[PDB]
C-alpha cells in the first residue's frame, strides 16, 4: 500500500493519461477493474496490460516482492524491464497548502481562473473558425474576380478585332458620330474593367489583413492550450486531496 | 469552390427587385440593361437583343435564338445557362452580368453536369482539374458499379424500376414478438382497403379481417370477394414485394399502437407508367523491374528536411520539434520517434530519424502519422507539449507502391479539444489549403520500385475463449490473453465472434503472425453484420479484415438494418486508406438500387461537402451517385435548391435584420415567401426527412420565426395525396440555421436502436425519435410532433396541475391507457437518458402528448460533457422523475413510491437497462464508428468510456442492476427498490 507504483482504485483510462509519451519501462500497478491487480507497462508505444495471479503456478508470495524481482531482473522469463515507477508521492508536491481549508481555498481560486481562461479559450475558438471560413470565402471571391476580369478583358479583344476595320470605313465616309458611339462604348468597357480591377484589389488587401488576423489567434490559441491544460491538472489535484482528505462513505 | 453564401449575388443576399446587368455582346459592345430579379433568360436575352439595335455594329449579331448567356458563378465557374427558362434571381451570380456566346461541345453533357454540380454544391470540372492519379483512376474505375446497378434496375419490367424508386419499408424478419401477436384477433388483421373509383374519384371503403402474414397478393384477393398494388394511405409507400403483410413497417406499427390499417388499391399500370425510365450514359473522362517489400534488406528510417512556417510567438514558446509514429489503425508499430528540438523562427531538421521496425515487417495498412510540437520548459521539473499541426501519410499508395522520394505535405488544424501530440484518426493525405505549414520530407530510395507481395507470395478449453469473445470491443485485454488467442487461432473458428478479439492479438508489426491471420480470414465463417462493423472502425484497417466484414454484409446485412446503420457505414468511409475500396464500392450499389437508402446516402454525404478533410472523397462519390440514380436527381435538385433558400433566408434574419422586432422581421418573411421564385422552390418537393411525404403547398399562415436567438423556421405543407386525412393533412417541419444537429441526429437514431432492440424482447416502452437530419454546416430539419406541448405549457403551482391536464383529454374509459403510455414513454427515457448521459433536463426538455407519451427533445449533449469543465466525475441521471411524473404513474395516489402501479414501473426500467447492457457491443461499436465524424464529444475511445460505466460493463449482470437501482436512489433520494 505504500508502494511507489501502487495507485489503488484508479481507471484504465487514467493509466492511459499518466503513461502517455513515456519510455520502455514506465510501469505503475493497481487494482483490477472487476484478477484483483493488473500491471501496465509501457513498451513500444503500447500501454501493455498484465494480470496479476502470474502465470503457471505462482512463484511470489507477494506484489511487492514481484515488482521489485521483475526490476532488475527483466520480463524476458514471461516473453524489457520495470525500469522508471510512477510514484503516488510525485504529485504529492503541487498540494502544499496542507490543511482542509487552505486546500479548497486554492481549488476556489484555480477554478475559478480556469473557467475564465475556459471562456477566453472559447470565444477564441469562435474568431479562429469565424476567420477561417471568411478567409476561404474571400479567396473564392477573387478566383471568380479572375475569370470575370478575363472575360471583360475577352471583351475588349472583341470589340478591337471587330472595330478597326469598321472604324476606317466610317473614317471615309464622314460619319463621325458612328466612331463617337464606338469609342464611348469603349471608354464604358475600359472603365468597368477598372472597376472590377479596383473590387478585387481591395478584396485581395481585406484577404491579406485577415490572413494576419487568423495567424495570430492561431497563435494566441497556441499560448493558452498548455495553460489551460496545466490549469486543469492542477484544480483536479487540489480537487482529489480535498475528496481524500475527508468523509469516506 | 463551394458557394460562399446562399445569396443571389456575391455580397448581397437577396437582388432588389430590379438591378442593372451588363451585357457583353459577341461584338465587343457592352448594354446595360434593368432587369426584374425574377425575369427569365429568355425574357432577357429577348429585351437585349431589342436594345441591341440601338447600339454600334449590330449588323454582326445574329438571330437571338442562336445564342445562350453564360457567365461567373458564385463558385467561380465560368458556367453555361442552357436552360433558359432560369430566373436571374436563380442564376447564383457572382456579379450582375452576362456574356452572349454560341453554344459549342456537348450540349447534353454540359446540362448533366451542372445538374450534378448542383446536387453536391462543387462544380464537377473542378474533379477534372486533379493531378492525382488515384482520384482520376476512382472516376472511371466505379463506373462498374453504375452500370452493374442501372443494368440490374432496368433487368426485370417496370416492377423493377417501381422497387427501385418506392423499395418495401419492411422489417428484418417475418415473425413477430409475442406482445405483437397477443393483440391480433386469433392471428388474424383488420385492415380498411381504399379504392378511388374512375369517375369524380369517389372513395370507397372496404374492412377485412386477414391472416397477419398474408401476402399482399392475399389482401387484394379478399377485397375482389388479379394484378393490383397497395399503397399507404397518405405517403408514398407501396407494397411491392411478396413480403408478409405484418413485416411491413406500417402494418407491423398498427398492430402496436392499436391502429386501424388503412391502404389504397390501385392499379399496377397506374404506377408503372407513372415512372420515368432511368437512363445511365457513360461520361466523357470514361473516354479519354520492381523490387518487393521482403526483398529489402533494412530498417525503416524518414527523413524530416523542414517547415514553411508555424504560427507561434516566441515569447510564450521555447521551441519546437516533429514528432513522428508508424501507426497500424490507433496502434503504434514501434515507438515514437521525435526529432530535435530547433527554433521557432527556423523549423529545419536535416534530419533521419530511425524507427527499430524491419521493413518487410511493414503490414500493408502501416501510416505515418506526424505533428510539429512546441514544447516549453515554463515551471518546474516538468514540460508542456502542444502540438501546433498535424498530418498522416500511407506509406502504401492504391497501386501498393512504397512511398520514396521527396514528398511535400501541407498539414491540419489541431481539432478542438484533441490534446494528444498526434492524431492518427484524421484523415490522410495533404491539405488541398496550399496557405498552411508545409512539412519536407523524404523516403530513402532502393534503386527501383518497390512493391507489396502478392496474396500468392503471402503464406479452460472451449471456455474463457468463449468468455472472450461475448466482451465490448474496449474491454480489457492483457497480453496473456492475446498471447492465448493466438497460440487457440485455430480452435477460434467454432466461435467465429471471436475474430475482433484474434486480430487485436496479432503483432502486427511482425510480418510472419500477418502472413498467418491473412489465410485464417480467407477462409474465415461468416459473422452477424453488426458484429462485422467493428472490423470497418479505426481499429482494423487491414485490407483483407474490412473486405471480410464487407462480404459479411453483402450477404447478411438486410435493407433495413443497412438504412438504420447508414449514418455509420457513411462515417467509416473517411477511415478508409484509399477512394476506391470495397465498402464504397458496396454502399454505393446498394444506394442505387434502393431509392429510401440512396436518399439518406445523399444527404449525409452532402451535409459534410464543407469539411475540406472528406470534401474531395465525398464529392467523388457523390458525382458517381449523381450519375447513376436516375430520375431521382431532379427531385434532389428541388429538395437542395428549396433548402437553399431557407438558408438564404435565415441568413437575412440573423446578419442584416438581427437587430428588428419579431412583427418587422414576420413582416419581411411573409412579404418574401410570397415570391414567385421563393414560391417555386419550397412548393412541391419530397421532404428531406422522408422521401415518401409529399411536400405540397406552403401554408404562409402557419409559418412562423421561433422566438431562439438562431431563428428557427416552423414550416407547415399540405399533404397533397389523394388521403391525407388518414395519415396526416399537415406536414410541419422546423429548419434550423446556426446549431449543429450531428449529436441530436445520433442520439434519436439510438433511441430508435433501443427502442427496437425492447420491442423484438417484448417491452413495449414506447418512444418517440422524431426526424432530424444534418443538412449542410450547422444546418438541418426537425420533424414537429403533432399534438405535443411541453410541461411548462402545460403548467401554464400545483404538483397534479400535470396529471389532472391528462385526465382532461383522456377522460372516461382511455384513463387507463394514457396513464399505461405515460409510464411506458417514462420508463424507456429514464433508461435512455442515463447510458447515454444526455443534458439535465427540465421544464422545457420534457413534452407529453395529448396521447399521455412523453418523450424528450434538444439531446444536444451525450456523455461525460461536464467532466472536462467541472473535475467531479459521476454519473448523473439527468432525466430524475419530480413528484409531477410520479403523482401521473401512481394515478395521483399519495406516497407514490410504495403503490402497486410504481413497483411495475420499476421493472420496465431494469428489464429496459438490462436488455441495452446485453447489446453493448452494437451501441460501443456504433460510437466507435464515429469517432472521425468530427462530433467534439466524441473524439477517442475514452470518451466511449463513459456508457461503460452507465452499462456497467466490467461487473456482473446482477451488480449492474444493483449499480442502477443506487443511481435511481441517489438521484430521487428514495423509493427505488
Ligand atoms: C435541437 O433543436 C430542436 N430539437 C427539437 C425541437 C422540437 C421538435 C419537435 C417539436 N414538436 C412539437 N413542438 C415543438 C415545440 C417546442 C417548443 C416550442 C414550440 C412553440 O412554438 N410554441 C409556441 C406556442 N406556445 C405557447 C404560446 O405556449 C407553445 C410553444 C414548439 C417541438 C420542438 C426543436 C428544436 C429547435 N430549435
Amino acid at each position: 500500500q505504500d508502494a511507489e507504483w501502487y495507485w489503488g482504485d484508479i481507471s484504465r483510462e487514467e493509466v492511459n493519461e499518466k503513461l502517455r509519451d513515456t519510455a520502455d519501462g514506465t510501469f505503475l500497478v493497481r487494482d483490477a477493474s472487476t484478477g484483483d491487480y493488473t500491471l501496465t507497462l509501457r513498451k513500444g508505444g503500447n500501454n501493455k496490460l498484465i494480470k496479476i495471479f502470474f502465470s503457471d503456478p505462482l512463484t511470489f508470495s507477494s506484489v511487492v516482492e514481484l515488482i521489485n524481482h521483475y526490476r532488475n531482473e527483466s520480463l524476458a522469463q514471461y516473453n524489457v524491464k520495470l525500469l522508471y515507477p510512477v510514484s503516488k508521492y510525485q504529485q504529492d508536491q503541487v498540494v502544499k497548502e496542507d490543511n482542509i481549508e487552505a486546500v479548497g481555498k486554492k481549488l476556489h481560486e484555480y477554478n475559478t481562473q480556469f473557467q475564465e481562461k475556459s471562456r477566453e479559450y472559447d470565444r477564441l475558438y469562435e474568431e479562429y473558425t469565424r476567420t477561417s471560413q471568411e478567409i476561404q470565402m474571400k479567396r473564392t471571391a477573387i478566383e471568380a474576380f479572375n475569370e470575370t476580369i478575363k472575360i471583360f478583358e475577352e471583351q475588349c479583344q472583341t470589340q478591337e478585332r471587330y472595330s478597326k476595320e469598321y472604324i476606317e470605313k466610317f473614317k471615309r465616309e464622314g460619319n463621325e458620330k458612328e466612331i463617337q458611339r464606338i469609342m464611348h462604348n469603349y471608354d464604358k468597357l475600359k472603365s468597368r474593367i477598372s472597376e472590377i480591377i479596383d473590387s478585387r484589389r481591395r478584396l485581395e488587401e481585406d484577404l491579406k489583413k485577415q490572413a494576419a488576423e487568423y495567424r495570430e489567434i492561431d497563435k494566441r490559441m497556441n499560448s493558452i492550450k498548455p495553460d489551460l491544460i496545466q490549469l486543469r491538472k492542477t484544480r483536479d489535484q487540489y480537487l482529489m486531496w480535498l475528496t481524500q482528505k475527508g468523509v469516506r462513505q | 469552390p463551394p458557394r460562399p453564401s446562399s445569396g443571389e449575388l456575391w455580397g448581397i443576399h437577396l437582388m432588389p427587385p430590379r438591378i442593372l446587368v451588363e451585357c457583353l455582346l459577341p461584338n465587343g459592345m457592352i448594354v446595360t440593361l434593368e432587369c426584374l430579379r425574377e425575369a427569365t433568360l429568355i425574357t432577357i436575352k429577348h429585351e437585349l437583343f431589342k436594345e441591341a439595335r440601338k447600339y454600334p455594329l449590330h449588323q454582326l449579331l445574329q438571330d437571338e435564338s442562336s445564342y445562350i448567356f453564360v457567365s461567373v458563378t458564385q463558385e467561380a465557374e465560368r458556367e453555361e445557362f442552357f436552360d433558359e427558362t432560369r430566373r436571374l434571381c436563380d442564376l447564383r451570380l457572382f456579379q450582375p452580368f452576362l456574356k452572349v456566346i454560341e453554344p459549342v461541345g456537348n450540349r447534353e453533357e454540359k446540362i448533366l453536369n451542372r445538374e450534378i454540380g448542383f446536387a453536391i454544391g462543387m462544380p464537377v470540372c473542378e474533379f477534372d482539374m486533379v493531378k492525382d492519379p488515384e482520384v482520376q483512376d476512382f472516376r472511371r474505375n466505379i463506373l462498374n458499379v453504375c452500370k452493374e446497378a442501372v443494368d440490374l434496375r432496368d433487368l426485370n419490367s417496370p416492377h423493377s424500376r417501381a422497387m427501385y424508386v418506392y423499395p418495401p419499408n419492411v422489417e428484418s424478419s417475418p415473425e413477430l414478438p409475442k406482445h405483437i401477436y397477443n393483440k391480433l384477433d386469433k392471428g388474424q388483421i383488420i385492415v380498411v382497403i381504399w379504392v378511388i373509383v374512375s369517375p369524380n374519384n369517389d372513395k370507397q371503403k372496404y374492412t377485412l379481417k386477414i391472416n397477419h402474414d398474408c401476402v399482399p397478393e392475399q389482401v387484394i384477393a379478399e377485397a375482389i370477394r388479379g394484378k393490383y398494388i397497395l399503397k399507404v394511405c397518405g405517403c408514398d409507400e407501396y407494397f411491392l414485394e411478396k413480403y408478409p403483410l405484418s413485416q411491413y413497417k406500417y402494418i407491423r406499427s398498427c398492430i402496436m399502437l392499436g391502429r386501424m390499417p388503412n391502404l389504397m388499391l390501385m392499379a399496377k399500370e397506374s404506377l408503372y407508367s407513372q415512372l420515368p425510365m432511368d437512363c445511365f450514359t457513360m461520361p466523357s473522362y470514361s473516354r479519354r523491374s520492381t523490387k518487393s517489400l521482403w526483398v529489402i534488406n533494412s530498417a525503416l528510417r524518414i527523413k524530416i528536411l523542414c517547415a514553411t512556417y508555424v504560427n507561434v510567438n516566441i515569447r510564450d514558446i521555447d521551441k519546437i520539434y516533429v514528432r513522428t509514429g508508424i501507426y497500424h489503425g490507433g496502434e503504434p508499430l514501434c515507438d515514437n520517434v521525435n526529432t530535435q528540438r530547433v527554433p521557432c523562427s527556423n523549423p529545419r531538421w536535416n534530419e533521419w530519424l530511425n524507427y527499430d521496425i524491419y521493413i518487410p515487417d511493414l503490414p500493408r495498412a502501416a501510416r505515418l502519422c506526424l505533428s510539429i510540437c512546441s514544447v516549453k520548459g515554463r515551471k518546474g521539473a516538468k514540460e508542456e507539449h502542444c502540438p501546433l499541426a498535424w498530418g498522416n501519410i500511407n506509406l502504401f499508395d492504391y497501386t501498393d507502391t512504397l512511398v520514396s522520394g521527396k514528398m511535400a505535405l501541407n498539414l491540419w488544424p489541431v481539432p478542438h479539444g484533441l490534446e494528444d501530440l498526434l492524431n492518427p484518426i484524421g484523415v490522410t493525405g495533404s491539405n488541398p489549403n496550399k496557405e498552411t505549414p508545409c512539412l519536407e520530407l523524404e523516403f530513402d530510395w532502393f534503386s527501383s520500385v518497390v512493391k507489396f507481395p502478392d496474396m500468392s507470395v503471402i503464406e479452460n478449453d472451449k471456455e474463457q475463449l468463449k468468455a472472450i469473445s461475448t466482451r465490448d470491443p474496449l474491454s480489457e485485454i492483457t497480453e496473456q490473453e492475446k498471447d492465448f488467442l493466438w497460440s487457440h487461432r485455430h480452435y477460434c473458428v467454432t466461435i467465429p465472434e471471436i475474430l475482433p478479439k484474434l486480430l487485436l492479438s496479432v503483432k502486427w508489426n511482425s510480418r510472419d503472425e500477418v502472413a498467418q491471420m491473412y489465410c485464417l480470414v480467407k477462409d474465415w465463417p461468416p459473422i452477424k453484420p453488426e458484429q462485422a462493423m467493428e472490423l470497418l472502425d479505426c481499429n482494423y484497417p487491414d485490407p483483407m479484415v474490412r473486405g471480410f466484414a464487407v462480404r459479411c454484409l453483402e450477404k447478411y446485412l438486410t435493407d433495413d438494418k443497412l438504412s438504420q446503420y447508414l449514418i455509420q457505414l457513411v462515417q467509416v468511409l473517411k477511415y478508409e486508406q484509399y477512394l476506391d475500396n470495397l465498402l464504397v464500392r458496396f454502399l454505393l450499389k446498394k444506394a442505387l438500387t434502393n431509392q429510401r437508402i440512396g436518399h439518406f446516402f445523399f444527404w449525409h454525404l452532402k451535409s459534410e461537402m464543407h469539411n475540406k478533410t472528406v470534401s474531395q472523397r465525398f464529392g467523388l462519390l457523390l458525382e458517381s451517385y449523381c450519375r447513376a440514380c436516375g430520375m431521382y436527381l431532379k427531385h434532389l435538385n428541388r429538395q437542395v435548391e428549396a433548402m437553399e433558400k431557407l438558408i438564404n433566408l435565415t441568413d437575412i434574419l440573423k446578419q442584416e435584420k438581427k437587430d428588428e422586432t419579431q412583427k418587422v422581421q414576420m413582416k419581411f418573411l411573409v412579404e418574401q415567401m410570397r415570391r414567385p421564385d421563393f414560391m417555386d422552390a419550397l412548393q412541391g418537393f419530397l421532404s428531406p426527412l422522408n422521401p415518401a411525404h409529399q411536400l405540397g403547398n406552403l401554408r404562409l399562415e402557419e409559418c412562423r420565426i421561433m422566438s431562439s436567438a438562431k431563428r428557427p423556421l416552423w414550416l407547415n405543407w399540405e399533404n397533397p395525396d389523394i388521403m391525407s386525412e388518414l395519415l396526416f393533412q399537415n406536414n410541419e417541419i422546423i429548419f434550423k440555421n446556426g446549431d449543429d444537429l450531428r449529436q441530436d441526429m445520433l442520439t434519436l437514431q439510438i433511441i430508435r436502436i433501443m427502442e427496437n432492440i425492447w420491442q423484438n424482447q417484448g417491452l413495449d416502452l414506447r418512444m418517440l425519435p422524431y426526424g432530424c437530419l444534418s443538412i449542410g454546416d450547422c444546418v438541418g430539419l426537425i420533424e414537429v410532433v403533432r399534438n405535443s406541448h411541453t410541461i411548462m405549457q402545460i403548467q401554464c403551482f400545483n404538483s397534479h396541475t400535470l396529471h389532472q391536464w391528462l385526465k382532461d383529454k383522456n377522460k372516461g374509459e382511455i384513463y387507463d391507457a394514457a396513464i399505461d403510455l405515460f409510464t411506458r414513454s417514462c420508463a424507456g427515457y429514464c433508461v435512455a437518458t442515463f447510458i447515454l448521459g444526455i443534458g439535465d433536463r427540465h421544464n422545457s426538455n420534457i413534452m407529453v402528448k395529448d396521447d399521455g407519451q412523453l418523450f424528450h427533445i434538444d439531446f444536444g449533449h451525450f456523455l461525460d460533457h461536464k467532466k472536462k469543465k467541472f473535475g467531479y466525475k459521476r454519473e448523473r441521471v439527468p432525466f430524475v422523475l419530480t413528484q409531477d411524473f410520479l403523482i401521473v404513474i401512481s394515478k395521483g395516489a399519495q406516497e407514490c413510491t410504495k403503490t402497486r402501479e410504481f413497483e411495475r414501473f420499476q421493472e420496465m426500467c431494469y428489464k429496459a437497462y438490462l436488455a441495452i447492457r446485453q447489446h453493448a457491443n452494437l451501441f460501443i461499436n456504433l460510437f466507435s464508428m464515429m469517432l472521425g465524424s468530427g462530433m467534439p464529444e466524441l473524439q477517442s475511445f475514452d470518451d466511449i468510456a463513459y456508457i461503460r460505466k452507465t452499462l456497467a460493463l466490467d461487473k456482473t449482470e446482477q451488480e449492474a442492476l444493483e449499480y442502477f437501482m443506487k443511481q435511481m436512489n441517489d438521484a430521487h433520494h428514495g423509493g427505488w427498490t
